[PDB]
């Protein structure tokens, strides 16, 4: 699911289900 | 960043982890 374009909520998304009880940083304008 | 590689080009897992804490 991961071998897309990924926009969004659907980039954000995919960072929670992979990253998992890791968690991530989500940083759009970097 | 990841916009410019996840969502103006296509994903990968690769690319996904490097952003997992």
């Amino acid at each position: 699911f991961v071998n897309q374009h990924l926009c969004g909520s659907h980039l954000v998304e995919a960072l929670y289900l992979v990253c998992g009880e890791r968690g991530f940083f989500y940083t759009p304008k970097t | 960043g990841i916009v410019e590689q996840c969502c103006t080009s296509i994903c990968s897992l690769y690319q996904l982890e490097n952003y997992c804490n």
